[PDB]
RNA sequence: GUGAACCGGAUUGCCGUCAGGAAAUUAGGUGCGCUUAGCAGUAUUCCCCACGCUGUGGG
């Protein structure tokens, strides 16, 4: 089984992700321009969220030397330690492993008086064996050493971690409407001042974004070993964080902290997406609004897919979440969902109950 | 009827040249007689070992005529082989893009008629040199006729466009085999040799 | 006999196949540039999958090392002009700018299985061949190429599956000889099915005689983007279910079920 | 069954920190919509049917 999560969100004028030149990211779908927020931005914002803090037990970085240096009273663990570092095969490339392992094992191996090759190989095995963390399971990992400038005696073990989450780039459900803001910077003390003024150009846009998430339960459980309660807690906390977290872009200037107006959760055995419902851009008419029209097009696409591909040996069910039941998916007659909820905590409860005999308080212990 | 008309049209096609001995595979600017004869051998339902026994020389004896409606584009592809298994092999395969050809074979009337009849419904599949190039136009789209010279046979077929507009080439490339004529008559200055004479299914002259 | 399968699809901003330099592979046809997918990806995406695994079965379909396999596939192409884009990313430190490229385009898939070849390769077995036919149909319909999934979750389902029984193997690449643009009254997918349906609308009036006609079973998601967007009877039956389509094919040819 | 058949460029990535477009403005000066008429003192009421050489019945 595989967990799917769809979202329909509207944002105020903001700039959550920008390119080199300082403009909101855009793409082409259906022959028309659309705004986009990158997947890496969403993953990073979710990873460093207040609702994901209890499961943040890993670090990706290049300052591995400064981490061991903090875990020692002796100031003689700076250099040559950076040579145990600069020989496992590392050009200051960013390394990813469990945080709880480094501050013990790197200290216990580095501070001993032994050979360079032996200590380097021990630390290499420690790094390649440090996978016990939820973020490593979710966002995967590849680590490659530089064979051109590495010790010829040391050997690396398997360090490939398969990710268990797929996040699609946010795609606007309508055409893109970029905008330009002209700003000036004022001087407190009066005087001659400049001439025409240092007019700048800040770019921003607002769009209704169709977000698409997917968590593979089996792979996440395998990655976290025989433990399953930890995986259930991770899934619940991840869902909560995704519902209640936003990218930290130009937020001090645009407080676009809006929350989604519609969530559809479906448990499938195969990846399914609903991004083709927006190949025809949404145009606003005097009745209804952008969000309701987008949800209607989504409902058309889902019921088309259902009345298309269907199997009796593998049935599927869904829950549609709108705050206090304000935006219905099957608004006319269709009961596409089975257990419609107006609450998000009850959504987590239903998801956990479908997963297994997991209660949230029971799994808030690992 | 002395010749039967066949069409080789699709998104891609391939007519390999003699310069294929390593991972880099190449093609020619026109179809070869060996590929056409292999297509025919597939068409009438003959295996790779039965074709060598008194079946290929009859097809090889027929005259060669091919017309190129429009030129093509060679394209290089980064094909990889053996990834994740044991035998990562790498290779490069070249394809001719947006090209079409007309096939003409002049000789005995019975053989041409039998070839057209088998082309109406080939026993096995028919493709464009490689399994990854299906035909776009029917091969038997153009029924046989009676002609004296190969040039008249190739120029009698008209040229079909795709839409109302679009520029057209002002040269229609056509290729024929060199007729020996009278006994002797050594090859002229502008004589070309292709390593494309099927002797077995590989052996070429 | 010949069983021709055709497929038209639209895809989200992604990179399903890139070359050695990191660019989405291209081609040339219809006088313009076209985004592409290899055939050696689509094959082995259908194959060696956990869905396709349902007298050695499936080896007659896909040979290994004079096996004479009976599974033939075409090449992917675009149905409009290609548009490349470049993504600019940076890496944090939680304690330099690269470039990644992507494109969105419409692509095609083709399958054809020789029934007589499949049965003969099974030492006279035909029920096993029919079961293999159903398994291949289900697996191909329910699988996608394994591209950059974890970053570009491009998982759009096919928007059209057309089944024919022509006497000769022919692909319909000559439908999109012109680029397919967008107007205010249409999108890509609705224009894609119509012009492919225009190809079936033509030809049949000025080609192979009705004494030996060609039948087919049409599949579309809940009868949307309908093959033959009119009252024309170009298709014997339009089907909105995969299992029903497999049952229809089994009934026509061998006679069987699922 | 074609210099062909068996054939995956694959895995790894926050563009982040900062910004008053501001100071000053009447759209004002000119114009007839005017000449005309019983819902009533009649001389066939548009169509259909029966009864007489005008009286009943339906639209």
């Amino acid at each position: 089984m595989l967990i799917e999560i769809h979202m329909i969100q509207n944002h105020s004028p903001a700039n959550l992700n920008r390119d080199d030149l300082g403009a909101p990211k855009t793409c082409y779908f259906g022959g028309v321009l659309r705004s986009r927020i990158s997947s890496q931005c969403i993953k990073r914002s979710i990873r460093t969220s207040n609702d994901f803090k209890a499961l943040l037990g890993g670090v990706r970085t290049r300052r591995l030397a400064d981490l061991i240096q903090q875990e020692a009273g002796e100031t003689e663990c700076w250099k040559k330690a950076q040579e145990i570092l600069n020989k496992c095969g590392f050009t200051k490339m960013l390394v990813f492993m469990s945080k709880d392992k480094i501050k013990d094992l790197a200290r216990i191996v580095l501070d001993n008086s032994l050979g360079l090759t032996e200590a380097a190989q021990q630390v290499a095995n420690v790094i390649a064996q440090a996978t016990l963390a939820p973020d490593i399971a979710l966002c995967g990992r590849m680590l490659e050493p530089n064979d051109k400038d590495k010790d010829k005696k040391v050997k690396w073990s398997n360090t490939t971690v398969e990710a268990a989450l797929q996040v699609a780039h946010a795609i606007s459900t309508h055409i893109a409407r970029p905008e330009i803001d002209y700003f000036v910077a004022a001087d407190d003390v009066p005087g001659e001042d400049a001439g025409a003024g240092h007019i700048g150009e800040s770019m921003f846009a607002s769009a209704c974004f169709y977000k698409y998430f997917s968590i593979d339960w089996e792979q996440l459980v395998k990655n976290l070993k025989g433990d399953t309660n930890l995986a259930a807690h991770t899934v619940g906390a991840f869902l909560l964080a995704a519902a209640k977290t936003n990218p930290s872009g130009k937020q001090n200037s645009f407080a676009a902290h809006n929350y989604p107006d519609g969530i559809l959760v479906e448990f499938k055995n195969s990846p399914i997406s609903y991004a083709n419902a927006f190949v025809r851009p949404v145009s606003v008419v005097k009745e209804s609004d952008l969000v309701e029209q987008s949800i209607g097009q989504l409902s058309n696409y889902v019921n088309d897919i259902r009345l298309g591909y269907y199997d009796e040996q593998s049935p599927v069910i869904g829950f549609w979440f709108s705050p206090n039941n304000r935006y219905p998916l099957g608004y006319k007659h269709s009961k596409l969902a089975s257990r419609n909820i107006g609450n998000l905590n009850e959504l987590v409860g239903a998801v956990l109950d479908y997963i297994g005999g997991f209660k949230w308080e029971e799994v808030q212990k690992s | 009827p002395n010749t039967l008309f066949l069409r080789l049209e699709g998104a891609l096609q391939s007519w390999g040249s003699n310069e294929a001995k390593f991972a880099l595979r190449r093609t020619a600017d026109a179809p070869t007689k060996s590929g056409v004869l292999g297509l025919l051998c597939a068409a009438m339902g003959i295996g790779r070992a039965e074709a060598a026994d008194s079946w290929l020389p009859k097809l090889a004896n027929l005259r060669m005529g091919v017309r190129i409606d429009r030129p093509g584009i060679r394209w290089w592809d980064f094909h990889t082989v053996g990834a994740g298994q044991r035998m990562t092999l790498l290779s490069r395969r070249e394809y001719l893009a947006d090209a079409s050809f007309l096939v003409a074979l002049q000789g005995e009337p019975e053989l041409v008629a039998k070839l057209s009849a088998a082309l109406a419904k080939p026993v096995w599949a028919i493709y464009l040199g490689r399994k990854s190039c299906p035909p776009s136009r029917p091969v038997c789209e153009h029924p046989p006729g009676f002609y004296n010279t190969l040039e008249e046979a190739l120029s009698a077929v008209p040229l079909q466009k795709r839409w109302h507009n679009e520029p057209l080439p002002q040269i229609l490339p056509c290729v024929m085999d060199w007729i020996p004529g009278y006994d002797g008559e050594h090859a002229p200055d502008d004589a070309e040799i292709h390593y494309d004479l099927p002797v077995s299914f590989p052996r070429h002259l």
